């Protein structure tokens, strides 16, 4: 990890960049755990299921 | 219409401009040495600078 490190000592501008991707992940480790436990309506959820199989308003 | 003793005076004028051009020729720059030029190469050491005072 030193010479990683030690590298992107030298770097310019990835080493001001390429980390405002990581707030990111965060965030979704948030959303996932909101969303495992996340109350719903069971009419809706019994009309409208995401990506269901042998769904006919979607083709199949 | 040109005899031979007149050429050895045209060998001193083309002798001279020789001499004229090498003299300048001879002259070539060295390694440059501007701390602007080499910065980065200190920039890009393994450890960071000291400034040691």
């Amino acid at each position: 990890f030193y010479n990683l490190y030690n590298f992107v000592r030298i770097g310019r501008v990835s080493k001001y960049v390429c980390w405002l991707s990581l707030p990111l992940v965060f965030q979704r480790m948030w959303m996932k755990n909101r969303a495992t436990g996340m109350e719903y309506d069971i009419d809706l959820e019994n009309y409208a299921p995401f990506e269901a199989k042998k769904n006919p308003m979607h083709g199949h | 219409d040109v005899p031979i003793e007149k050429i050895p005076e045209h060998a001193n004028v083309l002798l001279k401009k020789i001499d004229a051009c090498l003299e300048i020729l001879s002259k070539d720059i060295g390694e440059v040495t501007d701390a602007e030029a080499h910065e980065m190469y200190f920039e890009t050491s393994k450890f960071q600078i000291l400034h040691i005072y």
